[PDB]
């Protein structure tokens, strides 16, 4: 009694995933001191960006500028499509701030359409941001004005995933009620944030992670490019204060290993995919009214 | 004497191999060779007469191999029996016509069709609608002999349903296949027409080339016996069209088929 | 340390195993040819033609028939599309096989009109992602019939071609017939699918895909019934009274091989080049 | 004596707890978490409450109302903490930073320094004056930049300069423990660079040998960085802290919050004072009588 190879199908579609390469897309939004360029430089290992631009006219207007790379890791290739918010809240008056990153967002979202309008359409530049992280500074207090409209003009149009910057200025407690409030204001505003997917599992372990995931947002990040010995002679990854030594791969002291699973280790591909079959679908359907 | 045996059936069947085997000698060539370019120039089904003599069993036999390139070998063949029976008829027509003609000769050779051979695809289906027209007007114009072409693509099973289905389909479209039952005929006879009836249509294996184990076809996971009779029935029909009934067919291709073919002609001139 | 942006191929490998996998595919020949046995034994399933979906005759019958196919929690949905009456009419003109044709076309036309809809809501691909054309073992050459339809077809869907009741012919004969059908294949410039060599893949995998693509045409035999071999062991196959032929064994057929090309290893391929090239070149032509 | 102190900045900086600390009484409440109490009865004998809270100005948890812009709202609350007996009413701003346009949060700080140095010159210009009157011009007044790292923003420098205007201001970094020791001094040094770009006129910390020492140092201080917790240890010693670590406010290198409260309300107190009443509100009235 022989076998089919309904079993391989996957290992097939595996291999040409593998085979094809990927394309992921962040946009980081927030102002200007919020541990943004050492984020992306501490979550690829990577320095994808710089220094900071820095002694320029006072009011900055928001502009966008995608930092664009390939990464190669298993022998698997990853374009990382890097885009920022420059002069973003950053200013006296910061009305009308939120529109030039939606309207970048739509925009790539009207360009991939634009493709699929091609007659004989051969391989698609995607700039479709596949995540959106907006970072707030640990006021400890609440959500601005200017944060909550932009993150709601924003949720629409592609993936939101809040983060608290700096979380280690906030103490524990400050940082917890920091991150109630937050949840809180974006529960009665409505802003919509990405959830990773658990349904309602055969890996009943994949959708608890999933739990865990949701519970921790808005996610704690702290970030350091430099790496400090933990005094039981092992390197960590962290942020060294004469006080205490902050480590950004302890799951006790930040959720930034939370935010790696989300975005790039477990659940990339679920934002991909939101990314691609809710909201461009969604842009292109009003756009094609 | 001279004997005419036709083969009728579409490139592969194994016809051409059948006729080799049963006399033992290379007499008929594949006419449609392996190149699409080697078939007929006419679009239609054409003949390739060739004669041969054929005297090993010291009873000196003149062999006719008639075949019929063109058949089912083209992508129209709504015509492709309309030359078979237009060949029959003309060579029967010469026979008429010496017979008609004064001061005929002795010996007014007989170049109609004594016997044919139609094979018969292994495909386990009804008869298609290319068979079913060429049986249909070949059998009353000439004997037919139903034969099944690469026995060995059925099983013993397989090939005894196909059997019966053929057997079914000639019965329902009334076909005639030889040999036919009579009054003069006796008792042995009628009891071995109906053995070969039982056999018909024929499931016959040729191979002319031979093969060591320890005639026939030697492959990887199969080794046929072309002479074997609980493997193929070709010497069953090898025996019966040139020895059993022979000389019936020689002389029902005389007596049955010509002599109507005459009555009809000589009918129509009368009334024109 | 190691981000884990590699690790992006695994998530797709869960993701296509939760999701199952569909797969169309199409079989052209003539009735009695073996087309109902060989789709039987490639998924195991006897019952594989059994979901039948939603004066005289002059053209060939479509029938379309879906099932589902399950192995060690995977599952597929399969569309197996027969053709019923190609050669058994007398006339087999371009009229008589175009019913194949406007079906593979009204696949990909179904294909476009959703993907060119203002909703643009979920739509399910029907699309032909493989054509098997299942040859006679005349043992001479490739048919007049057999070569405009594998022509007028090996654009519309991946071309696949095999050589039915292969049992029957000698081994040398079915070398030489094979020769002889490729020959003809490649001077009517009739194209087949090559299985693609994955790069940073294993050189005995390219070999296995370089034999796969120099062994077509493919000689297949189907019997999921079981049969007794020589050995005592009991194995997949045809007995005959002269000898028994094993269909999972490669020394007597190809099965093996057109099941990795059809199935097994490139299936996935199969649809990939179907909707990425066929389907485009159609979208084109309806431009 | 009469002494008035502003503390301005973006919201989130830790003005609330650095006036907790430096009166060593929660007197003023944290937002959010507050009703509790917000003006009670002190808890240091030197601490008194003349006046609760109030506003002095205003332009303008509700998670359905988290939008709207709160505006600016200026608040001054006095107290008498103790001829030491020192009538210190501290003003503070809250809605800054909290807005799209901050615009109006500037305009009404300067619109209340301008008031009260108009109300000063009103009693001054009457015939009958009163000598002992309680004079409502902010002597001195503190910056909060908010810790980025990188700079000093538009809003800081605009805000600093209008405060500049009216009252002495002085660039105090919040938040130091969000600093390294190499990024905080890199903050500072780009503080400073901004400030004298765009001409900012902070104050400066510039008769004695060891006078000017001091004067030297301090300005080599500037701006001054500084943690500010209103949570005690056990033992009564304000603190922060931290799952990797405990800071303490009193720690030297940690924070520069007890030179900064030493040059506030010790040595240059009456420094502020003087130039506050002698100098910007002279030249104002000068100016005014020109007009
Ligand atoms: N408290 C804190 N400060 C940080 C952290 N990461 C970076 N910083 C500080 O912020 C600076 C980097 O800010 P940068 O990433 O350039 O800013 P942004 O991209 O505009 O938000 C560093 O020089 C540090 O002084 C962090 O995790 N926590
Ligand atoms: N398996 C099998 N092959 C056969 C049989 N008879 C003939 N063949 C093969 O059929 C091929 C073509 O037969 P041939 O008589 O030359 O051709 P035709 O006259 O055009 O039908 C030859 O290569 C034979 O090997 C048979 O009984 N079984
Ligand atoms: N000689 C031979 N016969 C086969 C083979 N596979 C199937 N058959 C026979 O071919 C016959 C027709 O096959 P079937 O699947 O019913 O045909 P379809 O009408 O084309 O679907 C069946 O009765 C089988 O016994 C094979 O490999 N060799
Ligand atoms: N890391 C740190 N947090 C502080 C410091 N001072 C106060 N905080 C915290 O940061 C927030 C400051 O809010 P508050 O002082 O009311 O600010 P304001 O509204 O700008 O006056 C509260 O959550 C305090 O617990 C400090 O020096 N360092």
């Amino acid at each position: 009694p022989p076998p089919v190879g309904i079993s391989n199908l996957p290992n097939q579609r595996y291999k040409i995933v593998n085979e094809e390469g990927g394309t992921f897309t962040v946009m980081l939004c927030g102002e200007s001191g919020l541990g943004k360029t050492t984020f992306i430089n501490t979550l690829f290992q990577t320095v994808l960006k710089r220094d900071g631009h820095r002694q320029e006219p006072i009011r900055k207007t928001v502009e966008i500028d995608i930092t664009r790379a390939l990464l190669e890791e298993k022998h698997f290739e990853l374009r990382v499509n890097v885009i920022d918010t420059p002069g973003f809240g950053d200013n006296v008056n910061n009305n009308k701030a939120w529109q030039p990153l939606v309207d970048f967002i739509d925009d790539q979202h009207d360009s991939y359409m634009r493709q699929e309008q091609q007659p004989y359409r051969t391989k698609k530049f995607d700039l479709r941001v596949h995540a959106v992280l907006y970072f707030i500074r640990p006021t400890g207090h609440g959500l601005k004005p200017i944060d909550i409209e932009t993150m709601k003009r924003l949720s629409t149009r592609a993936n939101l995933i809040p983060v608290i910057a700096k979380a280690d200025t906030l103490t524990a407690q400050e940082l917890q009620q920091f991150k109630s409030r937050i949840r809180q204001v974006i529960e009665a505003q409505e802003i919509r944030i990405f959830t990773p997917p658990l349904d309602a599992n055969p890996d009943s372990a994949a959708v608890e992670h999933a739990r865990q995931l949701i519970e921790a947002m808005p996610f704690a990040i702290v970030g350091s490019e430099k790496k400090f010995d933990n005094g039981q002679g092992t390197q960590v990854v962290a942020r060294k204060y004469p006080w205490g030594l902050v480590e950004i791969e302890n799951d006790s002291h930040c959720d930034f290993r939370k935010l790696r699973a989300l975005l790039l280790r477990t659940y990339l591909l679920d934002l991909i995919s939101t990314t691609q079959e809710m909201h461009y679908e969604t842009y292109r359907r009003l756009r094609l009214e | 004497f001279q004997f005419n045996i036709m083969v009728v059936g579409q490139s592969g069947l194994g016809k051409s191999t059948l006729i080799n085997t049963l006399f033992a000698s290379h007499l008929i060539d594949s006419a449609t060779g392996d190149d699409i370019s080697a078939l007929p120039v006419t679009k239609t089904t054409e003949m390739k007469i060739s004669t041969h003599t054929l005297v090993e069993d010291r009873v000196r036999l003149n062999i006719n191999v008639i075949d019929t390139p063109g058949f089912g070998d083209f992508i129209d063949n709504s015509k492709a029996w309309e030359p078979i029976v237009k060949y029959i008829k003309e060579q029967h027509s010469q026979y008429l016509r010496k017979e008609l003609t004064a001061q005929r000769e002795r010996f007014i050779t007989d170049t109609r069709v004594h016997a044919i051979l139609y094979f018969l695809q292994p495909n386990g289906k009804e008869l298609s609608r290319l068979d079913v027209e060429a049986l249909k007007r070949l059998t009353e114009i000439a004997n037919v002999i139903p034969v099944i072409g690469k026995s060995d693509t059925l099983t013993l099973d397989e090939r005894t349903e196909f059997r019966e289905l053929i057997q079914n389909e000639f019965e329902k479209y009334n076909f005639k296949i030889y040999p036919y039952d009579s009054e003069e005929l006796t008792d042995e006879e009628l009891e071995l027409n109906r053995s070969v009836r039982s056999i018909i249509p024929f499931a016959v294996v040729g191979s002319e080339n031979e093969i060591e184990i320890n005639r026939g076809r030697k492959t990887r996971w199969s080794a046929i016996n072309v002479e074997d009779i609980n493997q193929c029935d070709f010497v069953y029909l090898r025996e019966f069209l040139i020895r059993t009934h022979l000389q019936d067919l020689i002389e029902t291709t005389s007596y049955i088929h010509y002599e109507g073919f005459r009555a009809r002609q000589l009918i129509a001139l009368k009334e024109n | 340390g190691y981000v884990g942006f590699a690790n992006l191929p695994k998530q797709w490998h869960r993701r296509s195993i939760k999701n199952g996998f569909s797969f169309n595919l199409l079989c052209v020949g003539p009735d009695g040819i073996g087309k109902t046995t060989l789709m039987k034994t490639l998924f195991n399933n006897d019952d594989i033609e059994a979901n039948l979906v939603k004066e005289q005759r002059h053209k060939v019958k479509i029938k379309s028939y879906e099932s589902v196919i399950e192995e060690n929690g995977v599952k597929l949905n399969l569309n197996v599309i027969d053709t019923e009456g190609f050669g058994d009419f007398l006339n087999n003109d371009q009229k008589s096989w175009d019913p194949i044709i406007k079906e593979i076309d009204s696949r990909f036309d179904q294909y476009l009109d959703a993907e060119n809809k203002i909703n643009r809501h979920s739509i399910n691909d029907k699309r032909i992602h493989a054509c098997l054309y299942f040859i006679e073992p005349t043992g001479h050459y490739l048919k007049p019939l057999d070569l405009k339809f594998m022509q007028s077809v090996y654009e519309k869907c991946n071309l696949i071609p095999v050589i039915a009741k292969s049992d029957i012919l000698t081994d040398e004969e079915i070398l030489s017939f094979k020769k002889t059908i490729m020959n003809q294949l490649i001077q009517s410039n009739i194209e087949l699918f090559k299985p693609p060599i994955y790069s940073n893949d294993d050189a005995e995998n390219s070999h296995l895909s370089e034999r796969l693509f120099s062994s077509l045409p493919y000689a297949v035999i189907g019997s999921n019934d079981i049969v007794e071999n020589y050995s005592g062991n009991q194995v997949r196959g045809r007995s005959y009274p002269w000898g028994v032929i094993e269909v999972d064994n490669d020394n007597h057929s190809d099965f093996n091989l057109l099941k990795n090309l059809l199935i097994k290893q490139f299936m996935e391929e199969l649809k990939e080049r179907t909707s990425k090239i066929l389907y485009e070149n159609y979208r084109s032509s309806k431009l | 004596i009469t002494y008035t102190m502003l503390l301005c900045g973006p919201a989130g900086t830790g003005k609330t707890a650095f006036a907790n600390n430096l009166l060593e009484t929660k007197i003023f409440p944290h937002k959010y978490q507050y009703g509790k109490s917000n003006a009670s009865i002190s808890s240091n004998p030197e601490v008194k409450v003349i006046a609760p809270t109030k506003v002095v100005s205003f332009n303008s948890f509700d998670p359905m109302r988290a939008n709207l812009e709160p505006g600016i709202t200026i608040t001054s609350t006095s107290l008498e903490l103790g001829d030491d007996t020192v009538f210190f009413n501290l003003i503070m701003t809250h809605g800054i930073g909290e807005n799209l346009d901050d615009s109006l949060c500037s305009e009404e700080v300067m619109s209340y320094l301008e008031q009260q140095f108009d109300i000063v010159l009103a009693e001054e210009t009457r015939i009958k004056r009163n000598p002992r009157f309680e004079d409502t011009r902010v002597h001195v007044a503190l910056y909060f930049i908010e810790p980025t790292g990188h700079g000093l923003r538009e809003v800081d420098v605009e805000l600093m300069k209008s405060i500049s205007k009216y009252t002495n201001v002085l660039p105090i970094i919040t938040r130091a423990d969000s600093f390294t020791k190499e990024e905080l001094t890199q903050f500072r040094k780009n503080i400073m660079f901004d400030v004298e770009r765009y001409n900012v006129p902070i104050y400066k910390f510039e008769d004695d040998l060891e006078s000017m020492e001091e004067n030297q140092a301090l300005a080599s201080l500037q701006p001054f960085a500084i943690i500010t917790s209103d949570t005690r240890d056990s033992e009564g010693r304000y603190v922060r802290e931290y799952p990797w670590g405990i800071i303490s406010i009193d720690d030297d290198k940690i924070s520069d919050l007890k030179v900064l409260k030493n040059v506030l309300f010790g040595s240059h107190l009456q420094e502020f004072k003087d130039t506050t009443q002698n100098l910007l509100y002279e030249n104002y009235r000068s100016e005014k009588l020109s007009s």
